[PDB]
């Protein structure tokens, strides 16, 4: 999982 | 009200984390900027997930988006902060990160930062206000796609159309003889303006990126990720940017 998809569905 | 909503979400302001006590070299400020955007970046992730009509989009296009329009929201940040706090005489980054000539000569940046502080200067021309500020800013967001178009792009094209009545709406409270048709026009050339100004800045992230080591720039995780995605798909010709006016 990259960080913008980490951020994004956290 | 969506406009509402954007002016309560709008990100707080951060610190660069500037020491001053270092040499004014291009590879202390760049790297200053770079963690700068890393944070921002973050703040733009959190805003954009509660951005009115942002979650119907599936997640590959919010990545997409975010990924196309980083800059541009960066930069239109900048050119608010610098009309609103230094009625555009300087360049706001951060409370602790103010550039002034010195500054634009010493970061190796000086023709880029004189084209930013000629958007700024638009928004003091204007008089522009928050509400249209944060409308702006959400179509920025939305004014690159990929090249063969979003995996839902209806989802997409509904958003944006939705938030350009929103724009034309929020004219109508800033009018001339009662007209606001030119005040509206006024705006969408600024906004198709950004895309020249930021093809200008990608240019130079994109050849400081390649070479960071040995210009001893430093790049944040948050950056290093979206540059890695983006330099190829720009370069390669992949980026549709989104006119109001063609060209
Ligand atoms: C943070 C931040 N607050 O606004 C901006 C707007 O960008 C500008 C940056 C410098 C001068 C200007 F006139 C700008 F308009 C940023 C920002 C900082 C670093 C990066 C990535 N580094 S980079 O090498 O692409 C470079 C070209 C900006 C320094 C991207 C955005």
């Amino acid at each position: 999982k990259s960080l913008l998809q980490q951020l994004l569905t956290e | 009200s969506p406009v509402m909503v954007l002016e309560n979400i709008e990100p707080e302001i951060v610190y660069a984390g500037y020491d001053s006590s270092k040499p004014d070299t291009a590879e202390n400020l760049l790297s200053t900027l770079n963690r700068l955007a890393g944070k921002q970046m973050i703040q733009v992730v959190k805003w954009a997930k509660v951005l009115p009509g942002f979650k119907n989009l599936p997640l590959e296009d919010q990545i997409t988006l975010i990924q196309y329009s980083w800059m541009s929201l960066l930069s239109f940040a900048l050119s608010w902060r610098s009309y609103k706090h230094t009625n555009s005489q300087f360049l706001y980054f951060a409370p602790d990160l103010v550039f002034n000539e010195e500054k634009m000569h010493q970061s190796a940046m000086y023709e880029l930062c004189q084209g930013m502080h000629q958007i700024s200067l638009q928004f003091v021309r204007l008089q522009l206000t928050f509400e249209e500020y944060t409308i702006m800013k959400v179509l920025l967001l939305l004014s690159t796609i990929p090249k063969d178009g979003l995996k839902s792009q209806a989802a997409f094209e509904e958003m944006r159309t939705n938030y350009i009545k929103e724009l034309r709406k929020m004219v109508t409270k800033s009018p001339n003889s009662g007209q606001s048709w030119q005040r509206f026009y006024q705006l969408t050339k600024l906004l198709d303006s950004m895309h020249d100004l930021v093809s200008d800045l990608l240019e130079f992230c994109f050849y400081t990126f390649r070479e960071s080591h040995a210009l001893k720039v430093e790049f944040p995780a948050m950056l290093v990720e979206i540059i890695s995605d983006q330099l190829p798909k720009v370069e390669s010709g992949n980026a549709k940017p989104l006119y109001f006016h063609r060209k």
